[PDB]
RNA sequence: UUAAGAGUUAAACCUAGCCAACGAUCCAUAAUCGAUAAUGAAAGUUAGAACGAUCACGUUGACUCUGAAAUAUAGUCAAUAUCUAUAAGAUACAGCAGUGAGGAAUAUUGGACAAUGAUCGAAAGAUUGAUCCAGUUACUUAUUAGGAUGAUAUAUAUAUAUAUAUAAAUUGAUUAAAAAUAAAAUCCAUAAAUAAUUAAAAUAAUGAUAUUAAUUACCAUAUAUUUAUAUGGAUAUAUAUAUAUUUUAAUAGUCCUGACUAAUAUUUGUGCCAGCAGUCGCGGUAACACAAAGAGGGCGAGCGUUAAUCA
């Protein structure tokens, strides 16, 4: 069934501001409704048009939120500035002797 | 499977399971099997050809050799060990189908299993390979039972040529009935071994041109109606079903009405229960086959070396 | 008979027959060697594969195609 | 393929199950019997002689065997907390139910292997016993044939 | 998950009809690899149903085949199972509610029976 | 010594003479032709022994050796008709006793090469109701009816099962007009018989759970998938089976 | 010295021993094995790809720290080979794809962490070429790859063996010489499509596979036990309602026919040539063996052949 939205996260367009990972450009996709946002499974999220990652976060965020568990962006994991662990001895060697 | 070619060719004289008129012919004309003046690999390759050609023929050659079973099962008269060669064989649906009188042939029990016509235990099977149990519950659809085991249905242009000739010979007799009721009253009671209102009650039929009735059906439905043939064209009752609708038997079926001893065949509901897989008792063996202990022996030899 | 000393890729010399009605094998021409003596040659245990290489399938193959490397 | 037939006919392998005890209870008599009973002296037995000395740096007699005390086992593997009362705490109360249930199953687990174990010796023993009564048996059978002793001699006796 | 002996699930099958084997295995050992002991098997597949099954009321059936004598005593010594594993602990009444997790957790349709 | 033998009658008939040139017949087709006798303006072929099914509960199975190829009867008078040298269809010079005088044996024996091959008898509608009655209003064992009848217990079983059957379809009017002609010819085309444990846990169930886990006991060492078992799907010795919906699965 | 025995290593002092024609030492070769694969009646024999167990290695050799355990895919040193950053630098794809060479010959520079595992984190969660899926490849194995009927066209006039005419009739052949029920034609189906719906792999939620499998040919419900008749939403029609209610197929190669060794219906070209051949062997007008036609016999999405293994 569907959550009442909150103050906190007014609109549709709030909570994929809030949730991140470039979820902002899927706007046109859902038209601003919460009844549409909380009862599209994966199955019309893929026919619509958003990728596999894209729906799998959003239905995952949409179960938090129903679940009430927090919903911020989680910032996916990045490779070291210096480069991956097989790769860091190299990088580390090029980048001190060149500055 | 292998495609069905040249399985009533008269020339090979080849005996088929299935109820074909030429099949018919040609198990009527083989007289037996000849292993005379042959040598042993001749002898062995000529018991193959026949009983492949008969048992499984649909089956490839290396696929039988897998299902293949070296070993007999059975139960004073000398027992048939050896016409157990091909028992295997009849645990498959396709063979219960065509043992049960529900098929015309092997391959026809398999098209019906295919199509999704046959159920075993109330589950739909469309596997031919399906391999039955002893207990086993297994249906046909009525409609393909009776298609099977009855006559063709003629097209409306045949029928209606058929009726053609049936008005004409009806008019033929009317005639000679109403010149001469005497002789034709003698000759009706010589072949059973007087009223003249009799053959006033004869009437003739009009004779019907097919050029301009050709195309509609109700309409000959209607002018064609003869004291047998009342109000429909010849074997088209009620052209809906996929039969001879005045439903008669298909033609020479009583030469392979054969009622299996591993089966039991209720024929109202087209439905069989698979008693056992078949055995061989003193004097009597469960495998149909039209060929003799020897040929089978000959297959078996041929079939534990695998032709070596 | 029409055969041809041939050097494989592993060094050895070999002599082998050349089967069919025609062939077009000449000197540095690249074929394929298999098993199989010419009974009536001594010395000859190889044949070369028609269809394989530089030589060609024999011209016009009605029968046993397969053997010739004729293709229809 | 083959070998299987030794096998039951079973292709493939599982792991070989491991023995709750690794040592002989102190509960089986007829172990510990066996193992204290006096070693076949010479050489059909497993022990060095009397007057023969051993190598310097070794020992004359193997390792006793650890007879492990169920009992002892249970308490020391697995003991019961002293300090029975606390208060609330969230996670404390999961680690308590959690524990407690680990301690059922191991003292259960090890309770009913020892029991199995004896209920083998005594199944044996029934076998045998009942193996030695026949015996017993056939001894009332052949007097039967021999009472009827004419004590002439016989060629079937020669 | 901890530990260096793990009560988890090991693949067996074909491709896109999985089974499994409930085993008890060494966690730096490969996850078809030759395990210590294998407690059981596990088909995910639930059993079909017909439509008239269905109005029957019967409900799909997933099977499980397990060692519950020797789970519960790799379970005494310090063996810890998968998530999965959990699961299909608990729903068997070999492990209790304090297994839980918050995601994991209602209304009760059928309890769980004992019978032989 | 071995060679193709074209499959010709082993019973005398007559070859094909001098042909017009645009025949393009053979011997086996006139063979065929003279066993099947004249074709009809329906297409039927009324002077052939076989061609009607009987009707006296005897089966009419061929006997070309008996008959030495001469299949041909008047439909009516059913009495034989060879082939004569003006073309007609007429009476024969000698009756062959051998049609006159044929075995019990041999007339439920439905291929002439083998003996052994014979037709099973066909169990009266009667009896398979006295037996229905029997077994399931009196509670008679299969074991007491299968004495009693001179019948087999499978046998009996199936013919429970099937009468139960045939009174569904007849509660539920699915014994057509067609079935019932298609019944009783095949009845009269055969002879008639003449009577004289391991600990199991349900899972528990919650609502929005679409399945109930069932436990099996088992013993270690016994249950499992065994570790390096041999691979028979790319062996003819592959394994295959059928699923409880019926579809085809590898075991 | 080790946690630990021992010429295992290091030192010292004694004895003269130890192995070996039932094969030492040396050389060549080789990863080993199974409840794995092949084969055989079996003993055995072969393989060690695939599934599984053990070992060894991560370009080559030695040593060192840490550690319970490493001569570690670590570090140091050197050897080889490359790249730049020219430094008491980095890298070595026997990790996944992929490229070049070698070879008769062995694929995607793919999708996802949905499932099962693994690492980190208290958790939220993050990573995962392990793994799972898909791609290529008849490399192998299995199911399908359509059944029944069917030897001719017209014209005549409660019975029923309908009979007469004419016309045609492909290849071979003049009757046991056939191709051939093979074709055509007819009857009845289903696959595919087109529509709806729709599981399961997974649940608290998350599905890569996915244009999912499966079901029905309008859709539900309402009773009976899959087939029925009903009630209601579809449906064009004609004139709410009598009616019907998507469409629909067919698609085989390859070898051989003197004997071993299954293949009789016969002919043509060549002429010890061209050629065939596993063995015997055939080919000089009369070729069952060469190259073909007809017919025929095997296996069949395979067939043959070469290389091997067992018998
Ligand atoms: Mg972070
Ligand atoms: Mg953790
Ligand atoms: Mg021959
Ligand atoms: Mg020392
Ligand atoms: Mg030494
Ligand atoms: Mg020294
Ligand atoms: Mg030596
Ligand atoms: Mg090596
Ligand atoms: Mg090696
Ligand atoms: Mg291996
Ligand atoms: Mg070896
Ligand atoms: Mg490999
Ligand atoms: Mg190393
Ligand atoms: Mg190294
Ligand atoms: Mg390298
Ligand atoms: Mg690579
Ligand atoms: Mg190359
Ligand atoms: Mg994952
Ligand atoms: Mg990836
Ligand atoms: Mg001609
Ligand atoms: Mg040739
Ligand atoms: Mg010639
Ligand atoms: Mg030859
Ligand atoms: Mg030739
Ligand atoms: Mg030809
Ligand atoms: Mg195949």
């Amino acid at each position: 069934t569907i959550p009442k939205p909150s103050d906190q996260v007014p609109d549709v367009d709030a909570f994929l501001n809030k949730i991140g990972r470039n979820c902002n450009e899927l706007k046109d996709t859902f038209e601003n409704n919460w009844n549409n946002l909380f009862q599209w499974d994966s199955k019309i999220l893929k026919e619509k048009g958003v990728n596999i990652q894209q729906r799998k976060y959003i239905l995952k965020q949409v179960h938090n939120y129903r679940n009430n568990r927090p919903i911020h962006e989680i910032k996916l994991g990045k490779k070291s500035f210096f480069g991956g662990e097989r790769k860091r001895k190299a990088f580390t060697a090029k980048w001190k002797a060149e500055n | 499977p292998r495609k069905a070619n040249l399985l009533k060719s008269l020339a090979r004289g080849r005996v088929r399971t299935s109820f074909n008129k030429y099949n018919l012919f040609n198990l009527y004309k083989k007289g037996g099997v000849d292993l005379k003046s042959k040598s042993l690999y001749q002898q062995k390759w000529t018991a193959k050809q026949e009983t492949r050609a008969y048992h499984g023929e649909h089956l490839t050659e290396k696929r039988w050799q897998t299902v293949f079973k070296p070993k007999l099962d059975s139960v004073i008269k000398e027992t048939p060990f050896l016409l157990q060669t091909f028992a295997v064989l009849e645990k498959r649906l396709d063979f219960a189908l065509f043992r049960a009188m529900f098929a015309s042939s092997v391959r026809q029990a398999r098209q019906f299993i295919l199509h999704g016509n046959v159920r075993v235990n109330g589950v739909k099977i469309k596997h031919p390979s399906y391999t039955l149990k002893p207990g086993d519950m297994f249906s046909v659809k009525p409609d393909k039972v009776l298609e099977a085991l009855g006559a063709k249905k003629p097209s409306f242009q045949e029928a209606l040529k058929i009726d053609k000739t049936q008005i004409v010979l009806w008019n033929k007799y009317v005639k000679e009935a109403k010149t001469e009721p005497k002789e034709v009253w003698e000759k009706k009671l010589e072949n059973f071994e007087f009223d003249p209102k009799w053959a006033k009650n004869l009437k003739y039929h009009d004779p019907i041109k097919l050029s301009e009735l050709e195309g509609d059906e109700p309409k000959a439905r209607k002018l064609i109606n003869l004291p047998w043939q009342k109000n429909y064209v010849y074997g088209r009752q009620d052209p809906k079903k996929p039969f001879f609708t005045p439903w008669k038997p298909r033609p020479f079926l009583s030469p392979f009405a054969i009622l299996p001893h591993h089966l039991e065949i209720s024929f109202k509901t087209c439905h069989a229960v698979y008693l056992r897989d078949p055995v061989a008792r003193p004097g009597q063996s469960e495998v149909i086959s039209p060929f003799d202990v020897p040929v089978h022996e000959r297959a078996y030899m041929y079939y534990l070396r695998n032709g070596k | 008979r029409k055969a041809c000393r041939v050097r494989l890729t592993n060094g050895n010399v070999v002599s082998a027959y050349i089967p069919g009605e025609g062939h077009d094998a000449q000197e540095h021409s690249i074929v394929y060697v298999r098993g199989g003596r010419c009974q009536d040659l001594p010395g000859v245990k190889y044949h070369v594969i028609r269809g394989a290489g530089d030589l060609s399938g024999v011209v016009n193959r009605i029968s046993s195609r397969s053997k010739y490397g004729a293709k229809k | 393929g083959k070998g299987a037939a030794k096998y039951g006919f079973k292709s493939g392998v599982f792991p070989t199950t491991r023995s709750i005890l690794k040592s002989p209870t102190t509960k089986q008599t007829d172990i510990i019997n066996k193992v204290k009973s006096p070693k076949p002296k010479g050489v059909l037995g497993i022990g060095y002689a009397k007057g023969v000395k051993h190598p310097k740096g070794s020992h004359r007699l193997s390792p006793k065997v650890n007879f492990i005390d169920v009992d002892n086992l249970i308490a020391k593997t697995v003991a019961e907390p002293q300090s029975i009362k606390s208060s609330n705490g969230s996670a404390q109360k999961v680690r308590l139910q959690k524990a407690e249930l680990r301690r059922k199953f191991l003292i259960e687990a090890f309770r009913k292997e020892e029991a199995r174990l004896l209920h083998k010796h005594e199944y044996l023993q029934k076998r045998t016993k009942e193996l030695e009564k026949a015996k017993e048996l056939e001894l009332e059978k052949l007097n039967k044939e021999k009472s009827s002793d004419l004590t002439i001699m016989t060629l079937d006796k020669m | 998950t901890c530990g260096l002996v793990r009560i988890r699930l090991a693949r067996f099958g074909r491709k896109n009809s999985p089974v499994y084997n409930i085993v008890v295995a060494n966690s730096r050992k490969a996850r078809d690899a030759k395990p210590i002991e294998v407690l059981g098997t596990y088909v995910p597949v639930p059993s079909p149903v017909t439509k008239r099954e269905l109005k029957r009321g019967v409900v799909p059936i997933k099977d499980v085949k397990l060692d519950f004598d020797r789970t519960k005593y790799w379970i005494g010594v310090g063996a810890q199972p998968s998530e999965t594993v959990t699961k299909l602990l608990r729903k068997a009444g070999i492990l209790n509610d304090a297994w839980a997790t918050s995601k994991n957790s209602r209304k009760v349709v059928f309890e769980r029976m004992e019978t032989l | 010594f071995s060679r193709r033998r074209i499959a010709y009658p082993f019973y005398p008939f007559k070859k094909l003479g001098r042909q017009h040139p645009k025949k393009h017949d053979t011997n086996l087709k006139t063979a065929m032709r003279q066993f099947l006798g004249p074709k009809n303006y329906k297409g039927e072929y009324v002077m052939n022994k076989y061609f009607t099914v009987p009707t006296n509960h005897v089966p009419n199975y061929i006997k070309p050796d008996l008959e030495r190829g001469q299949s041909l009867e008047h439909p009516v008078t059913k009495k034989p008709l060879q082939l004569r040298y003006d073309g007609t269809l007429g009476p024969p010079p000698v009756e062959n006793k051998r049609l006159q005088n044929i075995f019990k044996d041999r007339l439920l024996q439905p291929f002439p090469s083998n003996p052994h091959c014979k037709t099973n008898y066909v169990l009266s509608p009667q009896l398979k109701q006295s037996i229905f009655e029997e077994i399931t209003v009196e509670g008679l064992s299969a074991q007491q009816v299968s004495q009693k009848y001179g019948l087999k217990i499978p046998r009996v079983e199936a013919i429970v099962k099937l009468v139960s059957v045939e009174n569904s379809w007849n509660r539920r009017n699915r014994v057509s007009s067609d079935l019932k002609t298609m019944d009783e010819t095949l009845y009269r085309m055969f002879p008639v018989f003449d009577s004289d444990n391991t600990k199991v846990i349900y899972g528990e169930l919650v609502e929005g759970e679409r399945s109930q886990y069932k436990f099996t006991n088992a013993k270690v060492g016994k249950v499992g998938y065994r570790y390096g078992s041999g691979n028979r799907d790319n062996k003819k010795d592959r394994r295959i089976g059928f699923n409880k919906l019926g579809q085809m699965v590898y075991i």
